[PDB]
RNA sequence: AAUUAUUAUUAUAAAUAUUAUUUUAAAAAUAUAAAAAUAAAUUAUAAC
RNA sequence: UUGUAUAUAGUUAAAAAUUAAUAUUAGUACGCAAGGAUUCAUU
């Protein structure tokens, strides 16, 4: 098949299990008209509300990207709002947050802002110190 | 005299030598002698006594320590050689290395196995213990024996069965007594006031190889701040206990932990609030913590005017209120510092408070406040040798006499070419100070023009005047050649000021004193470009905090832009993570960012940190570097004059025979730089000399 | 290692408990993890990676007896130095060197023309052969995933 | 074992160690006297600068000798120097020995039978008090 | 590289950090079970022991006697052999040649 | 195809030891595994009392010395007397207890020993000898059942 | 000479090398009666 | 290597019906005879008995310990299985002492009281301590003890190396190799070891740099006859019929030709100890070793050989930790020629003549 | 050597008897050969059918 | 031979430390205190001063 | 003899001229050349 | 030489030959100032 050498452009993955049928609405068949193949029906499924244009297409009314980050932080942080917390815990839901407000991806690093503000975290020896109003 | 130390209790079977030195007469050879062959003989005749001192001297001695440490980068980077067997080069760590690897190996004995009541007593013991620790940067040995941040070694990482990197194999100096001081911290802190809270957990993020301080570790004393607050119920206004939550707040920014209860009250309570009376909005002030983090406010009390710690943590948040909200706080906290008349307070608000407009969306509105607080002036008045500059570039009207600063949509500085027109006036030359002081500051916006009859415009880091200032120099010289040029930045400015006198060592200050009186003394000449306070925020992204090594590159996009027709070169050293934008400095990575971000009108100028484009175009020539002559290595030991030390020699001489001309008395191998005579040794049958300077 | 082409900004750490999933598909799903495939933003340059942590290997299953009849063939450089060695003869050595061995299966499918694409998308596999790991800081989220 | 772990036969090397053993096949001549002419690198010998020949490494050896009888001094090159430092001591090892058979072991060897006397004259007289290493070997900062 | 000379370059720094975190989760299990109830079954001794084994002396499928050797370290007395002085020797001990030709069971 | 070995017979009934500067010889004089085990047609002397030659008896085997162990060699030996009596014959194959040997062969304690000529005596098939008397000294080496209780241990060993 | 029996490599490890010479209509397409290690 | 296999057990066979001594399952407080009965009972499988009293368990056993206590002589071996032995202590078969550095001084040659002739090796053993102890991060078995020679001024090692023995508080030495103890053989930093730490009979391995021989041929290095073939798996034609064979085309890994000869680091394992000379610390051993005078040789011993440890019940046992002298022992009181100790003969009979 | 490596004269794979001729891999590298039904120099070693055991007679 | 050298092959042979052990490198020297020269040590002049003591 | 090169270009005459070119401080193979044994000069020797 | 058979095993040891470990430190002489001593007396 297409130069029989070997074949390592990147395949499809098959298709993941659909959901339970718990409807008896005949959520089983696939060649069947009433429906197509794919069964999306995820936690945040029912916000994506459709209304049926005139031409023909549909106005999907769905929540915003600004929206969708706080419902996902909400979730992410009161996981426990007594409970444990993670370092990878704290470093997500301090970035969903800075996704929440104006998402443009900051263009330079995320690391730079500490790694240059080290020495008034850490104590040093103050003869050799770094205070921002250097005596 | 050759006394000091005395032989085991039991002579003819064990013959140890013990130790009696005062830990006063350790730190005076520690420091009258700062040769390597003496300042190992230190820190390992300190270790073997670490198990009798007292806490004070293990507070002491491990503080003193540090002064040989430097938080910037490589911790035990004290190496010997690189050798060159082979194609590529390895590094070879000295015996000083292997002294603190040594002196590392006494603590975790002392502090984890044999006297685990040591730490606790003491508490401003532990919270200098994880300072050191982190100094010396144990989870990270590779660092040790990496010269160059880009050519990183796996010398103290990686080894290979078939014979190689086995004794300097797979290293774990603290990594047992590391994790023994977390099982200390969670569960005693009953003797802990905050100032060591706090110090303690800054200890567990700064010794982490990125400030992470695994959290229940962190959770354990935050847990324990509450109780400490809880008994005043949450409405501390001590002053100096509100200083207490700016440092609480910087922290728990490196971390990244963001509870915004912190800031809900360091702020003075505006968030929490601006979320009260909605007619139709979000809640974003809130983010509640609430089962973690106690309902804080201060009081009625000063709520307000707060200090440098707090403007460069807010940077972090990317909150649109937070920002507007903390914007009249630098204007109380820059009225109140005026008022007072406070120098340190007058720059250090200043310095952070640039941190905190570099990150508002509205450049303007950063650009306003920029001018009516006089930033070019106030930062400059600071730095050695720039005081003289400073009064000349506040002139009573052209300090920041609101340039065109014609910003586009985007944010970028699109005046290029439509401020190359000026409003064509000709930016004036020579002005007043009859002292022939009259040629005008080149403050980059105003010389915009220059820089396109330039040939190669230099860009300047403070890397390259740092280790020598030979290759400043040079561009020094150029200058007046007319088609060349020099931008310096009021970032790089500050950012020599502190290794200005915040050094390791004296032949580094010194220079970053010869490298700003030219750079302050070649400006006051017209003949540099400084590009200030002012300007670095006209060029910079609008969100993204841009520091002196982003200054540096952030420029050389701007420029290699919006005036492509001239050279760009970067004086810096080769050691600098800076020497490659792209790999360092890189951003998130992102489907949208092309490698064309770099021409492109719409995109950000740190877009172009995505591609090999931007340093290709940015040339990184070394100027020059001093002489390539070798040092006197006559005093240094020799594989090959090893041999003759003890060689016989009787048929060399005639008349003047000596009683052995070859070895020098009190030395290794006869190498005048190896000292060792009155350094605690062992050779209860051999002579020795005792000390005498040279 | 930084050396843009890296990406260690975007980290998701999962976890793939090994526990009666069969050894030559936990290797593939946990490669399409590593080598990032899994993500919208896959470009074959940027190695951009979500760290997986396998944990309970010695509970992985082989159909049949494919623990008896499975080579883990290498043949060095040394004239008569052909080694032939099954699953359960290499699983007494070490049964992460089975799984380990697995991964170098899938990630070269598509990774094998350059070092630098070979070798650092098995870095992130974290093969534990029980409950006990590390990386409880990482909070390893545990994917669902139904084979 | 019994036998020595190498035999008879084989080569140590230049720099190498003593390694003390029974052996029989060593001694060539009168060794170790004022004219053992035995040359090689292993210590108990005399560095075996090129000549052309055994012979011709005398050769050279005795006109290297009735020069430094004239003038004290000289200008060698290489391994020469070393075994003539070690040659102008046993002269006058030999100087001292005065013995009738002396002066006839050293008209022997040098290619002057003036120089001989010469040697006898002042040695004694001069080499008197000086137990041995009688000539002094400095090497000179140039090069042929 | 070979592949298990790649598998160690990789994982052997890991075998280290993992062995080590095992032993820490041991200390917080050994300290908490000194917390909770002392006498009870807490996973064999919580305190730092290695319950000594009884059934190392068996009778093979060849009827014949097998032993298992093993052997523990208590962490104090191999810290007192490296402080503390060993005992002179007994003059029967040194005087007394080890024999040579180990004699058989006659 | 792959020629392994030719003669590969030599190698069955001969003493080979490399020269490697370890394994090696040797004049004998330095120690137990003297040197040289006298491999091939060696004309040793008789010496006990027949019509062999006295001067002259021609070997067979590849290999005698006891550090090679004569002591179990089952040497044979061919008769090639240049006169006898102008009683055995000229033509044949005798076995034979090697005696002595001028070769220095260093013994287990030292003692060097080498003699004016290599010596020996005929033997039967169930090693008894074909002579009455012996005229030669013999080597300790001849003191094993093997050779002991048919020879008359003649006399004065060494 | 003639050459018969083609051998199409799929990868190793994973093909048992009894199944390389398979995908050829024989009495291959079996499993190996006897395998030699 | 045949015979030198232990007796073969499994794992799945070392079960109840097996042990010799009553097999003990363990319950958490104590030990017992019989399985853990599960706590929560709807755990109890079908025809499994939780057996709560097994008359035959705790009969056979009963009877076990109770003639233990009362006849102890008979039931002496089997003491070990409740009584197990300390920590140090030296175990025989578990704990290996430490060696030390000699240096080769000169030879000569000895007798037994038969007339056989050695060739002796009389190797110094000048100035030896512990200078320290190491553990691979504190993992088993992993020990080390490094052992140093010869003090020596300050002025002679480099500096990088004399600021280690600056470290331990030792003596300068000059030079100290390093022999993988177990936790038992431990000794305090700086105990200076004596020569007798060896007795005369053991048989102790050395290691060396044999003479260094330069670059030699083929001729002196391996000097065969003939060979190289090793031609193994590769195929090749007998019996004429399907014939296509392969040869090399390669010098394959492991060839002979020319190479250095000899700076390396030989190693003889079984030589046995002969005179130790306790006043001048020499010990003489029967063979010569292919070393230039003055190398510095590490010496062990031979843990096992033959299949019998070397230490064992019927044999001597050494000085276990080391060899601690007494408090009036001055070997200075006493000449050369009464601090020796010969070792036993090494041949049965004298090797001139054979076995009688 | 644990590992292993002791292969045999050059087979790897024998299938069923199917009478008087087994079939076999011959792994080695090669072949060359013939065959009685048609003989014709084959190269396919990586199958040889032998006769009732004669590798003399193959394919 | 069997082949041309390209360029980037003719420098490989300036890697090792056989090249740089035997064109690129630099000897330590001293003014002798006397002879005025530079001077490696080891090496003598030939005046009486420079011969007799040895700078 | 391509030469300032393996060379007494010798038809003749001859017999005590010191009568005026030969580097190098290592190791192997090789190349020349070399004490001892199965009445003569020989061996082979791939041995110092 | 005992088991087994009319003759004699079967086991084990003594004797016939050399043992081997890779990579963290400053360099353009002889790794000997040489005649095996880390200056045997001073010149």
């Amino acid at each position: 098949v297409y130069s029989s050498k070997k074949d390592r452009t990147f395949k499809v993955m098959p298709v993941p299990p659909p959901p339970p049928a718990t409807t008896a609405v005949e959520q089983r068949d696939d060649f069947a008209d009433n429906r197509g193949l794919s069964a999306t029906t995820r936690t945040l499924s029912p916000t994506f509300r459709m209304f049926a244009l005139e031409d023909g297409g549909v106005l999907v009314s769905h929540p915003s990207h600004a929206q969708i980050m706080r419902w996902n932080q909400r979730v992410h942080t009161e996981e426990g709002k007594a409970a444990n917390s993670t370092v990878m815990d704290e470093y997500v839901n301090s970035r969903i947050q800075a996704i929440i407000a104006d998402n443009t991806i900051e263009n330079t690093s995320l690391s730079q802002w500490r790694k240059a503000h080290m020495w008034n975290v850490i104590k040093s020896h103050g003869k050799l110190q770094r205070r921002w109003g250097t005596p | 005299d050759l006394v000091g130390y005395h032989v085991h209790r039991h002579f003819p079977l064990l013959d140890v030598l013990g130790c009696d030195r005062s830990v006063n007469d350790l730190l005076a050879q520690f420091w009258n002698r700062p040769q390597r062959e003496a300042r190992t003989a230190t820190v390992l005749d300190f270790a073997a006594t670490l198990q009798r001192h007292s806490n004070e001297e293990l507070t002491r001695v491990l503080y003193e320590l540090s002064s040989l440490f430097e938080w910037d980068g490589n911790g035990l980077q004290f190496i010997a050689a690189k050798v060159l067997k082979y194609g590529r080069s390895y590094t070879v760590s000295s015996e000083l290395t292997k002294a603190f690897v040594q002196l590392v190996d006494a603590m975790t004995v002392a502090f984890v196995e044999e006297q685990p009541h040591r730490l606790a007593e003491s508490p401003a013991l532990l919270a200098q213990v994880l300072h050191f620790l982190a100094l010396v940067k144990i989870m990270e040995p590779n660092k040790w024996y990496t010269l160059n941040p880009n050519a990183p070694q796996n010398r103290a990482d990686y080894t290979h069965p078939r014979g190689v990197n086995r004794t300097c194999g797979h290293v774990t100096t603290g990594r047992a007594l590391l994790d023994f001081l977390e099982d200390m911290v969670t569960s005693f802190t009953e003797g802990w006031s905050e100032d060591d809270i706090l110090d303690v957990m800054a200890g567990f993020s700064g010794v982490m190889p990125d400030g992470k301080a695994s959290s229940p570790v962190l959770y354990a004393l935050l847990d324990e701040l509450w109780m400490r607050w809880s008994k005043v119920g949450f409405v501390l206004s001590g002053s100096e206990q509100a200083v207490r939550l700016e440092r609480l707040y910087m922290l728990l920014q490196v971390m990244d932990m963001q509870r915004d209860a912190v800031l809900d009250a360091l702020l003075g309570g505006q968030l929490r609030a601006h979320s009260t009376a909605p007619s139709t909005s979000t809640l974003p002030t809130l983010f509640c913590e609430r089962d973690d983090t106690p309902p804080l406010t201060l009081a009625q009390s000063l709520t307000q005017t707060r200090g440098p710690d707090f403007f460069s943590a807010v940077s972090r948040d990317k909150r649109a209120m937070v920002k507007a909200a903390a914007l009249r706080l630098l204007t109380a906290s820059l009225a109140k510092a005026r008022d007072d008349s406070d120098a340190v307070l007058h720059q250090a608000l200043v310095e952070s408070g640039t941190e905190l407009l570099q990150s508002l969306t509205s450049k303007s509105a950063a650009l306003s406040f920029a001018q009516r607080e006089q930033f070019d002036v106030i930062t400059l008045r600071a730095v050695p040798h720039m005081a003289d500059v400073a009064e000349r570039l506040a002139e009573q009207r052209a300090e920041a006499p609101f340039f065109p600063l014609t910003a586009s949509a985007g944010g970028l500085p699109d005046t290029a070419a439509v401020l190359a027109h000026l409003s064509s006036h000709p930016a004036p030359y020579i002005v007043l100070c009859k002292g022939r002081r009259v040629h005008p500051v080149r403050t980059l916006v105003s010389n915009l023009d220059h820089v396109a009859a330039v040939e190669n415009v230099f860009l300047l880091h403070s890397s390259g005047v740092s280790k020598c200032v030979d290759a400043l120099v040079a561009v020094a010289r150029r200058l007046r050649s007319g088609k060349d040029a020099l931008i310096v930045t009021a970032s790089c400015l500050r950012a020599l000021q502190a290794a200005a006198q915040y050094g390791a060592t004296e032949k580094r200050r010194a220079t970053a004193d010869r490298a700003l009186d030219i750079v302050s003394y070649e400006l006051e000449a017209g003949r540099a470009i400084l590009m200030p306070v002012t300007d670095e925020l006209y060029l910079h992204d609008a969100g993204t905090y841009c520091d002196e090594d982003l200054m540096l590159w952030t420029l050389a996009a701007y420029l290699a832009r919006d005036v492509p027709l001239v050279k760009v070169h970067t004086i810096m050293s080769s050691r600098s993570r800076a020497r490659n934008p792209q790999h360092a400095l890189r951003g998130e990575h992102s489907p949208l960012t092309s490698t064309d971000d770099l021409y492109n009108k719409s995109t950000p100028l740190l877009q172009a940190l995505r591609s090999k484009e931007l340093r290709a175009v940015t040339h990184h020539p070394v100027v020059q570097r001093p002489v390539r002559d070798p040092p006197q290595t006559l005093y240094n030991v020799n594989p090959i004059r090893a041999r003759f030390v003890y060689r016989r020699d009787k048929a060399l001489f005639d008349k003047y025979h000596v009683t052995a001309r070859n070895l020098a008395p009190g030395f290794s191998q006869g190498a005048l730089n190896s000292d060792l005579r009155a350094l605690g040794f062992y050779t209860p049958d051999h002579p020795q000399v005792p000390y005498t300077p040279l | 290692m930084s050396k843009q082409w890296l990406c260690r900004e975007g980290e998701r750490w999962w976890l793939l408990d090994a526990r009666g999933q069969q050894l030559p598909h936990v290797a593939k799903i946990a490669a399409q993890y590593m080598t990032g495939q899994h993500r919208p933003d896959f470009t074959p340059g940027m190695m951009t990676g979500d760290h997986v942590v396998i944990t309970n290997i010695k509970d992985a299953v082989m159909t049949g007896d494919n623990w008896i009849r499975v080579p883990i063939t290498w043949q060095t450089a040394y004239p008569g130095g052909k080694y032939r060695v099954r699953l359960s003869e290499m699983y007494e050595r070490d049964p992460c060197m089975v799984m380990w061995w697995y991964l170098k299966d899938e990630v070269n499918r598509h990774f094998v023309r350059k070092l630098k694409t070979r070798t650092a998308p098995l870095e992130k596999a974290w093969l534990y052969e029980d409950s006990v790991h590390p990386h409880a800081e990482k909070n390893p989220r545990p994917l669902v995933w139904t084979d | 074992g019994r036998p020595p772990p190498v035999m008879g036969h084989a080569k140590r090397m230049r720099f190498a160690g003593v390694d003390d053993n029974p052996s029989v096949t060593h001694k060539p001549w009168d060794t170790s006297e004022p004219l053992m002419a035995d040359y090689g690198w292993e210590r108990g010998k005399l560095p075996k600068f090129r000549a052309r020949s055994p012979f011709h490494r005398q050769q050279i050896a005795r006109r290297m000798v009735t020069e430094l009888i004239r003038k004290d001094y000289v200008i060698v090159g290489g391994a020469r120097a070393p075994a003539l430092r070690i040659l102008a001591d046993h002269v006058v090892e030999l100087a001292k020995a005065g013995d009738t058979d002396s002066r006839q072991q050293l008209a022997y060897f040098l290619h002057d039978p003036l120089m001989v006397d010469k040697a006898f004259d002042e040695y004694p007289r001069r080499f008197r008090d000086m137990n041995a290493k009688y000539a002094m070997m400095t090497r000179l900062k140039g090069r042929r | 590289d070979s592949f298990k000379e790649h598998y160690h370059r990789v994982h052997l720094p890991r075998r280290l950090a993992l062995q080590r975190y095992i032993k820490r989760e041991e200390a917080r299990l050994s300290r908490h079970k000194g917390k909770a109830v002392a006498a009870a079954a807490a996973a064999g001794v919580q305190p730092g022991e290695v319950a000594y084994k009884y059934n190392r002396w068996w009778v093979s499928n060849d009827h014949e006697f097998v032993h298992q050797f093993a052997f523990v370290e208590d962490p104090d007395v191999t810290r007192e052999k490296r402080n503390t002085l060993p005992l002179v020797t007994k003059e029967n001990i040194w005087k007394e040649p080890q024999q040579t030709f180990f004699l058989p069971f006659a | 195809g792959n020629p392994v070995n030719k003669t590969w017979f030599r190698h069955n009934l001969i003493i080979r030891r490399k020269g490697s500067y370890r394994s090696r010889w040797g004049n004998g004089t330095e120690g137990y595994g003297a040197g040289v085990p006298l491999s091939d047609q060696v004309k040793l002397h008789c010496v006990d009392n027949t019509n062999c030659k006295h001067v002259r008896l021609i070997a067979k085997a590849t290999a005698e010395r006891f550090a090679h162990c004569r002591v179990f060699p089952a040497v044979a030996h061919r008769v090639s007397v240049q006169r006898f009596k102008g009683r055995v014959k000229p033509g044949n194959i005798y076995w034979v207890c090697l005696f002595t040997r001028r070769q220095t062969n260093t013994r287990m304690s030292g003692l060097q020993t080498n003699f004016d000529r290599n010596t020996c005596i005929i033997m039967n098939d169930q090693r008894v000898p074909l002579g009455t008397r012996v005229m030669y000294c013999a080597g300790r080496h001849v003191n094993h059942k093997y050779h002991l209780k048919a020879v008359v241990l003649a006399n004065f060993f060494v | 000479a003639a050459a018969a029996a083609a051998a199409a490599a799929a990868a190793a490890a994973a093909a048992a090398a009894a199944a390389a010479a398979a995908a050829a209509a024989a009495a291959a397409a079996a499993a190996a009666a006897a395998a030699a290690a | 290597w045949y015979r030198c296999y232990p007796s073969l057990m499994e794992e799945k066979d070392r079960d109840m019906y097996h042990c010799y001594y009553p097999y003990l399952f363990d319950h958490g407080d104590k030990m017992s005879l019989y399985p853990k009965i599960p706590d929560n009972p709807r755990e109890w499988q079908v025809e499994q008995l939780q057996t709560t009293y097994d008359a035959i368990r705790e009969d056979k056993y009963d009877a076990f310990v109770r003639l233990r206590a009362k006849f102890p002589e008979l039931y002496q071996d089997t003491y070990a299985w409740d009584n197990p032995p300390p920590f140090g202590e030296f175990n025989m078969f578990y704990s290996v002492r430490f060696g030390m550095i000699g240096v080769k001084a000169f030879t000569c040659k000895d007798y037994d009281d038969l007339g056989n002739q050695f060739d002796c090796t009389a190797f110094w053993f000048p100035d030896n301590q512990i200078v320290k102890h190491s553990t691979r991060n504190g993992d088993v078995g992993t020990d080390k003890v490094y052992v140093g020679a010869m003090n020596v001024p300050v002025e002679f090692h480099k500096p990088h190396v004399a600021a280690f023995y600056k470290a331990a508080g030792v003596p300068v030495k000059h030079v100290s190799a390093g022999f993988p103890v177990t936790p038992d053989a431990y000794a305090p930093v700086g105990t200076k070891l004596d020569v007798r730490h060896f007795k005369p009979g053991q048989e102790v391995t050395i290691t060396f740099q044999n003479t260094d021989y330069g670059y030699q041929g083929v001729m002196f290095r391996h000097g065969f006859d003939g060979g190289y073939v090793w031609l193994g798996d590769s195929k090749w034609q007998r019996r004429p019929g399907c014939m296509g064979a392969e040869g090399q085309k390669r010098i394959y890994p492991g060839h002979r030709m020319a190479g250095q000869t000899g700076a390396s680091a030989e190693t003889y394992d079984g030589v046995p100890v002969w005179r130790i000379d306790y006043k001048n610390s020499l010990i003489y051993l029967p063979t010569l070793i292919d070393a230039d005078v003055g190398t510095y040789v590490k010496f062990r011993d031979t843990i096992n050989t033959k299949g019998y440890t070397l230490w064992n019940e019927h044999r001597g046992t050494p000085p276990f930790p080391t060899f601690i002298p007494s408090e009036e022992e001055d070997l200075s009181k006493l000449a050369t020629d009464e601090g020796q100790l010969t070792s036993p003969p090494l041949y049965m009979y004298f090797r001139d003549e054979f076995a009688a | 050597a644990a590992a292993a490596a002791a292969a045999a004269a050059a087979a790897a794979a024998a299938a069923a008897a199917a009478a008087a001729a087994a079939a076999a891999a011959a792994a080695a590298a090669a072949a060359a050969a013939a065959a009685a039904a048609a003989a014709a120099a084959a190269a396919a070693a990586a199958a040889a059918a032998a006769a009732a055991a004669a590798a003399a007679a193959a394919a | 031979p069997k082949r041309k050298k390209n360029p980037m092959q003719l420098r490989r042979k300036t890697y090792g430390l056989h090249f740089k052990e035997r064109y690129l490198k630099l000897e330590e020297w001293y003014f002798c205190p006397l002879c005025a020269e530079p001077k490696k040590q080891g090496e003598w002049c030939r005046r009486e001063d420079c011969r007799q003591i040895k700078p």
